[PDB]
């Protein structure tokens, strides 16, 4: 396809917003069952999460921000780039 | 990634601040996004150990 710039904007926002919960919920797992972050969407993307771990629609999926979550995620880990318009911020700041 | 840092970046992009959510497509972020050709979309519960600063 052609990359659109907004789009990868909307990618790293919820890029960082999937880094975020999943810390958060890191934080939350040690300190009891907590869940109570009201950062906006936080609790969205935590139950995302938990989805997709044992989710296996895979590509299938139309629970909302699953596939998506799925595909940053794995981009996210092996993207190697230098220049990347969506990691650069996360990567390096 | 300090959890410091990942505020910092929450604040600095607008998302503590209300708003709609928009669902992105596994289309639009295959193009905008794209995995190695590893072909490796992640999935269980490695795809939450990845999130824990993942080079
Ligand atoms: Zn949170
Ligand atoms: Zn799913
Ligand atoms: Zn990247």
């Amino acid at each position: 396809g052609s990359a659109d710039p907004e789009k990868r904007k909307l990618i790293q926002q919820q890029l960082v917003l999937l880094l975020h919960a999943h810390k958060c919920q890191r934080r939350e797992q040690a300190n009891g069952e907590v869940r109570q972050c009201n950062l906006p969407h936080c609790r969205t993307m935590k139950n995302v999460l938990n989805h997709m771990t044992h989710c296996q629609s895979g590509k299938s999926c139309q629970v909302a921000h699953c596939a998506s979550s799925r595909q940053i995620i794995s981009h996210w880990k092996n993207c190697t780039r230098h220049d990347c318009p969506v990691c650069l911020p996360l990567k390096n700041a | 990634s300090d959890e410091e840092v990942l505020m910092s970046l929450v604040i600095e992009m607008g998302l503590d601040r209300i708003k709609e959510l928009p669902q992105l497509t596994s289309y639009d972020c295959e193009v905008n996004a794209p995995i190695q050709g590893s072909r490796n979309l992640l999935q269980g519960e490695e795809l939450l150990r990845a999130l824990d600063q993942v080079n």
